[PDB]
């Protein structure tokens, strides 16, 4: 019944503000509590604040207090957050939440999610991946690496979504030049390097960079 | 505790 | 500012089994107001318990919270595949509301020993100026692994990252990338290009090397 629909994901220079949206649909907005809880890339969730919009009564996080505003605007349902002053620390997945109800009473926990918003921090432009093969030297490893690209993400599959058994693609890295890179292997047996034709397929649509890249002995 | 004021608006609306 | 406390941070657990975790409060909980919401990679967190006991509709019965005060426990009686996920507890009995850390739930399985590949850069990568060296640790079980690399045996810092992938949802593995790159200048000043891996599973290290 209740679904919030966030802003889509975006790249912030350092220093500047952000403003992210969440957009809800079915029950009550004005007298529910909405907070906002980011993760940081491979870290724990934080609450940073909420607001109830009927009362216009915030409630920030003391870390944030100072650097953030949540507003409510009832005419079309929506909550914004704004994130000022970003440094790089402040890249995270962005979750609007809401609080549920009893089968309404509310119950404060969360149980409504956003889809979440990708903010990245980042002094870099658009650039797609270079892909390099990963050559094979019972049981062969290959695969490609995915060099400097940004922003995330990137997608890999091989062979058109046909080989799938041994794949493993690796979360990408944040490198000094503040590109990313990924890699992405399989491993097959030896035998079938003669008569089978592996192709890695990256995507990386903020670029649209489109490779299927043959590996070959 | 501000997580408590929805319950109150919700019993003081019914 | 209430501190919560989740120990251990990861419990590795069989299908079947029955797990409880952890969550200690640095002072007492207003009104028992205590959350636990899991998470799967790729996903927003999911409400599984409020007010340390109560479960939504939706939530499977297997999952049942208890505790007050300073001390609580979520309880999962059966473990399903689906569980193997990470479980945040969170307060919200005062205004400044908190998580804790997480645990991660994760499958428990026999120790393998990593299969080690490495590779050598690209004929397309050297004529653009750089060298990759990528070393792969495959098929490895539990998570922790270390590699090193060594040029020339001397040991490098600073010239390489790794990532690691979630725990492979068929045989309950881990594997690990690791990416050394120089200039191609540097690249050709040295000879041996080599890394060395440490886990739970060699009894002693095993090293993967090219000349170049
Ligand atoms: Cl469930």
């Amino acid at each position: 019944q209740v679904q919030l629909v966030q802003s889509g994901a975006e790249v912030k220079r350092p220093g500047s503000s952000v403003t992210v949206s969440c957009k809800a649909s079915g029950g009550s907005f004005s007298t529910y509590a909405l907070s906002w809880v980011r993760q940081a890339p491979g870290r724990g969730l934080e609450w940073m604040g909420g607001v109830i919009p009927l009362l216009t009564i915030t409630n920030y996080a003391p870390r944030f207090q100072g650097r953030i505003t949540i507003t409510a605007d009832r005419s079309t349902s929506t909550a914004y957050l704004e994130l000022n002053s970003l440094r790089p620390e402040d890249t995270a997945v962005y979750y609007c939440a809401r609080e549920g109800t009893t089968p309404g009473k509310p119950i404060g926990a969360f149980a409504h999610w956003g889809q979440g918003t990708l903010v990245t921090v980042s002094s870099a432009s658009t650039k797609g991946p270079s892909v390099f093969p990963l050559a094979p030297s019972g049981t062969a490893a290959l695969g490609c690496l995915v060099k400097d690209y940004f922003p995330e993400p990137v997608t890999v599959s091989w062979n058109s979504g046909a080989l799938t058994s041994g794949v493993h693609t690796f979360p990408a890295v944040l490198q000094s030049s503040g590109l990313y890179s990924l890699s992405s292997v399989v491993t097959v047996p030896s035998s079938s390097l003669g008569t089978q034709t592996y192709i890695c397929n990256v995507n990386h649509k903020p670029s649209n960079t489109k490779v299927d890249k043959k590996v070959e002995p | 505790n501000w997580f408590d004021i929805t319950n109150w608006l919700w019993y003081i609306k019914k | 500012e209430i501190v919560l406390t989740q120990s251990p941070g990861t419990q590795s657990l069989s299908p079947g089994e029955r797990a409880t975790l952890s969550c200690r409060a640095s002072q007492s909980v207003g009104n028992n107001k205590l959350a636990w919401y899991q998470q799967r990679p790729g996903q927003a967190p999911r409400l599984l318990i409020y007010g340390a006991s109560s479960r939504p509709s939706g939530v499977a019965d297997r999952f049942s919270g208890s505790g007050s005060g300073t001390d609580f426990t979520l309880t999962i009686s059966r473990l399903e595949p689906e569980d193997f996920a990470v479980y945040y507890c969170q307060q919200y009995g005062q205004s400044l509301s908190t998580f804790g850390q997480g645990t991660k739930v994760e499958v428990k399985r026999t120790v393998a020993a990593p299969s080690v590949f490495i590779f050598p850069p690209s004929d397309e990568q050297l004529k653009s100026g750089t060298a990759s060296v990528v070393c792969l640790l495959n098929n490895f079980y539990p998570r922790e692994a270390k590699v090193q690399w060594k040029v020339d045996n001397a040991l490098q810092s600073g010239n390489s990252q790794e990532s690691v992938t979630e725990q492979d949802s068929k045989d309950s593995t881990y594997s690990l990338s690791s990416t050394l790159t120089l200039s191609k200048a540097d690249y050709e000043k040295h000879k041996v290009y080599a890394c060395e891996v440490t886990h739970q599973g060699l009894s002693s290290p095993v090293t993967k090397s090219f000349n170049r």
